């Protein structure tokens, strides 16, 4: 199972995509996601308890937490596997990504609604049914909020920190994972999230199917830094309160470890990766 | 270490105090979390760290577009 650069995706990947989720949204399935993912990212916090963000463990558990979104999808079209957006490189609002054929575009001025694309609020298949406001459609505005996306010179400042994490392991930490993160530094994940604007940039992120894709590159980009450095790994090793240690299960699978994690080939692969 | 307020903003009461801090927009609770360099975020804003709890609440009555807070 191979997950692909969303802008190399056919255009009968991306009906097989888009039908995937219209589906899980149909079920149920998808706003159970959005409720954990609030779950977790409302109940984060610096100086305690911290799994899913703002800590060493963001980058395993978004990867196991995908793991299972895909495992949804493709139980509704064992094809489908989940694209990245690599929004270095597509940094406009002309990506194929916003085509109406796939996530849709910005939303309009007067309240932020998207208009077009599959998940516009007009075609009923899209109803924003775990909010945080009284509003229930999806909203956006690509590049209101922020001026840009992280560039590719950025990132690779980022992949270039050798550190995976350090104490106080937490949003004030420096290395990789908060860097990544984006807490500190040049800024890359939260950013992303800042540049969509609508839900995405709120606390009921996954309300934006583009949520998947954007993760999906964060978690390639981990995987790339692994690469880069061998030597380097996965910290806290042990004994660490209020974080996830390297052989620790995390919440709220209580199955799954950072180390059961490190390695996605046993998972997936990606098109092509790096250097 | 935050100070309090109570003001009207675009139409909306905006108003906080310690708890470790509360803030509310219109009557309703809008959870906000403080980071480790005394930053402020809120469920409405979660990615775009702010000043204070009351940027924070100035940040929410924005991006509400006249949207009440859900309890
Ligand atoms: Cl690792
Ligand atoms: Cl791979
Ligand atoms: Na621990």
């Amino acid at each position: 199972t191979v997950r692909k650069n969303q802008a190399t995706l056919t255009a009968d990947e991306k009906r097989r995509f888009v039908a995937a989720v219209l589906e899980l949204k149909r079920s149920g399935r998808y706003d159970e996601f959005v409720r954990t993912h609030n779950e977790f990212i409302m109940s984060d916090t610096d100086s305690g308890e911290r799994t899913g963000h703002r800590s060493p463990s963001f980058l395993p558990w978004h990867r196991r937490f995908l793991l299972d979104f895909e495992q949804a999808l493709q139980s509704v079209d064992s094809s489908v596997t989940l694209p990245y957006w690599d929004w270095s490189a597509d940094r406009t609002v002309r990506a194929s990504l916003w085509a109406p054929d796939f996530l849709g575009g910005t939303g309009r001025s007067t309240d932020g609604r998207v208009m077009d694309g599959p998940f516009a609020a007009s075609t009923g298949n899209w109803p924003i049914n775990v909010r945080v406001d009284s509003r229930t459609y999806l909203r956006r505005s690509l590049g209101g909020s922020v001026a840009e996306l992280p560039t590719r010179a950025e990132v690779e400042s980022v992949l270039a920190i050798s550190a995976y994490d350090l104490p106080p392991y937490n949003s004030a930490s420096e290395g990789f994972r908060n860097h990544l993160e984006g807490w500190r530094g040049v800024n890359l994940h939260n950013r992303v999230h800042v540049w969509v604007g609508g839900q995405m940039a709120t606390g009921v992120s996954p309300n934006d199917p583009v949520f998947w894709l954007h993760h999906a590159y964060v978690d390639k980009l981990w995987a790339e830094w692994q690469r880069r450095h061998p030597d380097s790994a996965y910290v806290p090793t042990g004994g660490t309160p209020d974080v996830v240690d390297l052989n620790e299960t995390m919440k709220p699978w209580n199955t799954v470890r950072p180390a059961d994690l490190l390695d996605h080939t046993a998972y997936y692969t990606f098109d092509a990766l790096e250097h | 270490a935050p100070e309090s307020f109570d003001e009207v903003y675009k139409g909306r009461r905006i108003q906080g105090r310690p708890a470790g801090y509360e803030v509310f927009v219109d009557g309703v609770q809008l959870h906000v979390m403080r980071n480790a360099d005394g930053s402020w975020i809120s469920v409405v804003s979660h990615y775009d760290p702010v000043p204070t709890p009351r940027a924070a609440a100035r940040a929410a009555v924005d991006e509400l577009q006249g949207a009440p807070l859900l309890p």
